[PDB]
């Protein structure tokens, strides 16, 4: 430290920690002198350099300051930056961490204000000579080791960073603002970003998203492209570039608004495209719900190959793992185009072969019954819906219904429903419709109604390749004019296709859903199916739909039970989309009404999806309102208040469940907390909105998909067992059913208590009784899930009925729709040429380990467990394959999504 | 000082004592005359006086808005 | 008289607060949101019109002035 | 403490039916220690005076101050039983 | 710096606002009610001592 002259070159870098003399007199003297010291200097300056670079071990805060101190003071006192022009320019290099020395390594708060804004200007001017970018590279990769730089090197990028964001915060921008100092575009900085980016790219991650979302555009992602698709096995596998790409989408999901949000990850996928795994491409191009992407990725594979290949059999499976079927019916028919085979490739693509393979797991999970035997009045009622309810999915129980002994004890409403149960035993199976046959040609017209929405449940998983269309049995039933057989027939074509706006199925329903001046109930079906056709995909945001609810406004208001069933569907209308609803959201409040704005309220969830922090805060002053003015003056009403209040509660809700899913996965506990907060506030204060929230919160928890399974439903479930609506144990049970038999061991007890104790009424034990078979299937027959699986970001359309339902007082008629629960998750399998219907072996495990990614990639270490298992609910969702070792090798990446796995052997 | 005072009946006194003083001056007049009244207001709202507090602020009130504000 | 009157006012102010607090609670959200809706309002209406917003309307700061016959 | 016990209001009772206005003046002389502190009067309330508010009439047109030795004993029996007001000394200037 | 971001925002909002919404709905609990549940706490209170 000490100095000790100039006896060797180890004492040379010790002369210098305290006082330099070949950086600090001599140079200063031959500058502040003569102008041909100038050439001696151009020479000196490789030796300056050097002695930096030995120094830079040297971290102390004293001998860098005042060592260095004069040369700071030369900018603009001695030399000006301007005596011999080209000469301080090139000569900026050393004069450059001394500025640095005073912002970071020593603190007063005066200097390092001040020179920050000296830094940023300076940088610019030396980025032309794109030096500057190689003394950022000297810190970045390093060269010496100290504490000092790891400091250091953020700031000189944080100047950058400074500007950029600001351009978007004010509106003058470039180096008007003095904050800065410094040209927010132009060529000379925009040449030094690229150049950054390239060397931070390649050893750190810091700053490579900032750039992007404070320029804000499309532009800045289709840079990085190029750049990093060089990158994508040369410099490291496939696996780590996907890694980075949709890190640096998926954490900057709340602050992107939704143009913006649907314009960087088109760019993302396209990476993906140009990468050798379209594995990552197919599972984005969903994301989006852009028709458009879908077909990129399935024509990639089908077109350029004459021979059938790998490659057709590839690309049906794709478009095949959306049970929205969505993809279904777009990749449909190119099959028949190409022409090697019809046969198999039309029946993959299809839903077809999903039912097959359920037959194989099926067997392993046997048969357990446990339904009711209880008989006479309600209580046979109960019991015949909840032999469905226990039995859902393919199941074979066909001795039981052939006893037409219970059938026939049903009546009224529980006639058309326990029908309507008996279509649930052939959910998603082509066999079935002979027992419906029976019926729908004897006895009262009711009987016939319940056969209809059956065929509805049992067509859910065969309805595509032209092979038993729902459309094809139904549409009979359309023409047939009496209102009952006309509605039942349209809500279950909707069921069926779910997602598939097909020709002849969209069209159909298109003159339709227009007749609401003649008074009828049950013609919330006209609306109600036609919503659920559209989820899945962009909306149109049809015009059939919103003319005919402002009609039925004008016409009724008698009719509150028709009413608030067609405000929901305008809202489940506009799901699958955001942007174009902002629009909508106008176009409605045009006319005003107070019975108006109700609606509005719902559809605000989905316009302002995936940026909501507004719409939360709003959906709460809401709440706060009638009691609020009321407040104040301490110290045909009736149908259109209670539309206002129930509308709000439901709306907090879907905001909530929708955000969370796709923003960080750490707020989603977060978002259930403040839900207890909002629920206390109403139990107090207004005795009619309690009965609301109630019902919402059960699909609070299985749309938002929370962690915690086992302690909060439970809790809550007690207190609610003293407050009326016992349809409140329903929508917990949705959630609680999860893998079968982890969470459900808790929840069979727990209900079961409440309803087994307590009778005082048979019509409070229904509710209890169907809310209990749900919950289990046996042996871990399926789950159910709201998302789509395939991605967990992901929402579901068939699971949008279960959604709707929990809006209304109970009743016999909601009964009937309660039936309809679709949702299907299929267990993956190792598929083969022969179509192998056997798991090799699998990896589970509980939680991911990785925080890269919010998602968490598989670990690969896991638990190991055999063949044919169900891919199993939480604790179990991440799931990495197992068969490398036996020298096979995963065609389709599977991280546990719904997708069926599929090998390549050697 | 003796607004405050901990003993009970020196409060009486004060309170009667400051309005007595200040009778009828306008609240822009006087700045002081608009907290005083503010005193006494919160004086019968709060349960943690004693019973002679409360007597000495219903008194002064009286004095200090005196004559129907005119005296 | 001066009101002294008031027990409906704390319902109002209690949502007023709330409101203003909210704000400081979703900031990190905010910041993402702010840079979007910025160009949102100069290209589309800033809430209605937009008229005048250079500095804030037009002027910065503090817009008040001393009184010379109050207090 | 200066209270007053159950056995001590039957006592307390009968000097009131013979003598209208009477006191009880309780000395506890382990508890005093400046001949003055733990000594207290004390006298009936009756069952009428606390259902129709016609117990403070002795807190009007007196000083209207109770000077408490015992905070805790004396504001037990102060509801219950009797009301408690505060005790004076005096003497003629022969007797000073 | 992307992953730890976007985990951090959601925990952060939400959180952030749970604490919000429990400061103002906890004042709003005790309207409702004030001689319909407030009724049980005056008897208990009094029997305590």
């Amino acid at each position: 430290m000490v100095d000790e002259s100039d006896k060797k070159q180890q004492t040379i870098d010790e002369q210098s920690q305290i006082s330099p003399e070949k950086q600090t007199p001599n140079k200063k003297d031959k500058k502040k002198e003569e102008e041909e010291q100038l050439s001696e200097e151009d020479a000196k300056l490789k030796t300056d350099l050097e002695l930096l670079v030995e120094r830079l071990k040297e971290d102390d805060s004293s001998l860098y300051e005042a060592s260095l101190n004069a040369l700071k003071e030369s900018i603009k006192n001695s030399t000006s930056s301007m005596t011999a022009v080209p000469k301080p320019l090139k000569f900026l290099r050393p004069t450059y961490p001394d500025l640095c020395s005073i912002y970071d390594k020593w603190t007063d708060p005066n200097l390092k204000s001040s020179l920050a804004d000296v830094l940023s200007i300076l940088a610019m001017t030396y980025s032309e000579n794109g030096k500057h970018d190689s003394l950022r590279y000297r810190l970045l990769s390093d060269v010496s080791d100290f504490e000092g730089w790891g400091h250091e090197y953020i700031r000189h990028l944080a100047l950058e960073i400074g500007e950029v964001y600001n351009d978007q915060v004010e509106k003058d921008a470039e180096d008007e603002t003095s904050s800065d100092g410094s040209k927010s575009d132009g060529s000379a900085a925009t040449s030094g970003f690229e150049f950054s980016k390239e060397d931070t790219l390649r050893l750190c991650l810091d700053i490579v998203p900032y750039f992007l979302k404070h320029n804000g555009e499309e532009d800045a992602v289709d840079l990085l492209l190029e750049i990093e698709s060089i990158d994508k096995l040369p410099q490291f596998v496939d696996e780590n570039t996907f890694q980075r790409v949709c890190q640096y989408m998926v954490a900057c999901v709340p602050l992107l608004p939704p143009p913006e949000d649907v314009a960087f990850l088109k760019t993302a996928y396209s990476i993906y495209l140009s990468q050798n795994e379209l594995t990552d491409a197919i599972a984005l191009a969903v994301r989006l719900g852009e028709e458009d992407m879908i077909r990129s990725v399935f024509d990639a594979t089908s077109d350029p190959v004459m021979h059938k290949q790998l490659a057709y059999i590839l690309a049906a499976q794709k478009t095949s793992f959306e049970y929205e079927g969505v993809q279904d019916i777009i990749g449909n028919g190119k099959l028949s185009e190409h022409f090697l085979y019809l046969a198999k490739e039309l029946n993959l693509t299809g839903p077809k072969v999903p039912e097959d393979i359920y037959k194989s797991h099926l067997d392993n999970s046997k048969s357990v019954f446990s339904s009711a035997g209880l008989d006479s009045a309600q209580q046979n009622l109960a019991s015949s819906f909840v032999n469905g309810f226990l039995n859902l999915g393919y199941c074979n129980d066909k001795l039981i219904v052939d006893n037409d002994n219970w059938v026939y004890k049903t009546k009224g409403d529980g006639m058309t429903s326990a029908v309507a149960s008996i279509g649930s035993i052939y959910q998603w199976n082509l066999d079935g419709l002979q027992q419906l046959d029976k019926y729908l040609y004897v006895d009262e017209p009711e009987v016939k109604a319940g056969a209809l929405l059956g065929i509805g449940i049992s067509a859910s998983g065969v309805h595509d390749g032209e092979v038993e269309p729902a459309l094809l049995l139904l549409q009979d039933y359309v023409t047939n004019p009496d209102t009952k057989i006309s509605s039942a027939a349209i809500l279950g074509l909707g069921i069926a296709f779910a997602g598939s706006k097909n020709d002849e199925v969209l069209g159909l329903l298109l003159p339709i859903a227009a007749s609401t001046d003649l008074p009828i109930e049950t013609a919330a079906m006209a609306s109600l199916a036609l919503a659920h056709v559209f989820v899945g995909t962009c909306n149109g945001d049809i015009t059939t739909s919103i003319m005919d609810n402002f009609l039925e406004r004008t016409a009724i208001e008698l009719k509150t039970d028709w009413v608030r069933f067609l405000a929901l569907a305008l809202g489940i209308l506009y799901m699958g989309q955001g942007e174009q609803v902002d629009d909508v959201l106008e176009t409605i409040s045009a006319i005003e009404h107070p019975m108006t704005s109700a609606i509005e309220v719902l559809v605000g969830s989905c316009a302002y999806t995936g940026t909501g922090d507004v719409l939360l805060i709003q959906d709460l002053l809401h709440r706060l309102t009638p009691k609020n003015v009321k407040g104040e003056e301490d110290a045909e009403i009736k149908s259109e208040e209670k539309k206002g209040k129930s509308s709000d509660k439901d709306a907090t809700t879907d905001g909530k469940n929708d955000d969370e899913e796709e923003e960080k996965e750490a707020g989603i506990v977060d978002e259930l907390a403040y839900a207890v907060l909002g629920i206390a506030l109403i139990a107090l204060g207004e005795d009619i909105g309690k009965e609301m929230s109630l019902r919402h919160f059960g699909h609070l928890m299985h749309y938002g998909n929370e962690h915690i399974r086992r302690m909060v439903p439970l809790a809550m479930g007690i207190v609610s067992v003293s407050d009326p609506q016992m349809k409140v144990f329903d929508t917990l049970t949705r959630f609680s059913h999860d893998a079968d038999l982890e969470v459900s061991m808790n929840s069979i007890f727990a209900m079961g208590l409440c309803g087994a104790g307590t009778n005082n009424a048979r019509l409070a034990q229904l509710l209890r009784q169907l809310a209990s078979y749900y919950s289990r299937e046996q042996d871990a027959l399926f789950i159910t899930r709201l998302a789509q699986g395939l991605l967990h970001l992901g929402k579901g359309t068939m699971t949008m009925d279960v959604f709707n339902d929990a809006h209304v007082l109970n009743k016999v008629t909601l009964a009937s729709i309660l039936t309809t629960a679709v949702g299907l998750v299929s267990p993956s399998f190792m598929l083969k040429h022969h179509q192998l219907f056997y798991m090799l072996n699998a990896g589970i495990r509980p939680k991911f380990i990785l925080a890269l990614n919010d998602e968490g990639e598989p670990i690969k270490v896991n638990v190991r467990v055999g063949q044919a298992v169900e891919t199993v609910g939480q604790a179990g969702r991440p799931k990495k394959i197992t068969g490398w070792i036996t020298q096979s090798t995963p065609v389709l990446l599977n991280h546990g999504e719904r997708a069926e796995l599929e090998t390549d052997e050697y | 000082p003796l607004t405050k005072d901990p003993v009970d009946f020196v409060r009486q006194a004060a309170m009667i004592a400051l309005s007595m003083i200040l009778i009828q001056q306008t609240e822009k007049l006087n700045p002081q005359v608009a907290d005083i009244n503010k005193n006494f207001l919160s004086v019968i709202t709060n349960k943690h006086q004693e019973g002679l507090a409360k007597f000495g602020a219903c008194v002064a009130q009286g004095i200090m808005n005196a004559g129907g504000r005119n005296v | 008289p001066r009101m002294y009157e008031e027990a409906s006012g704390k319902e109002v102010e209690k949502v007023a607060t709330a409101v203003l607090s909210t704000t400081a609670r979703a900031k990190a959200r905010a910041k993402k949101t702010k840079k979007e809706k910025g160009p949102n309002e100069e290209e589309k209406k800033k809430e209605h019109e937009e008229k005048e917003k250079e500095r804030e309307t037009n002027k910065k700061g503090i817009k008040e002035t001393k009184e010379n016959d109050e207090e | 403490g200066c209270w007053l016990s159950s056995v001590d209001v039957n006592t307390q009772k009968s000097f009131e039916q013979l003598n209208s206005r009477a006191v009880a003046v309780v000395v506890d002389p382990i508890q005093s220690v400046k001949g003055k502190v733990v000594i207290d009067a004390f006298r009936l309330i009756d069952t009428g005076a606390l259902i129709n508010n016609l117990e403070p009439r002795q807190t009007t047109s007196n000083t209207g101050l109770l000077n408490k030795a015992n905070i805790q004993a004396l504001i037990h029996g102060l509801n219950r039983h009797y009301y408690s007001l505060n005790i004076d000394y005096h003497k003629t200037a022969k007797e000073t | 710096t992307r992953c730890k971001l976007k985990l951090l925002r959601m925990e952060r909002i939400k959180d952030h606002l749970l604490l919000e919404e429990e400061f103002v709905s906890n004042s709003e609990i005790l309207k409702p009610f004030e001689k319909k549940q407030e009724e049980e706490k005056k008897q208990l209170e009094e029997i305590r001592g």
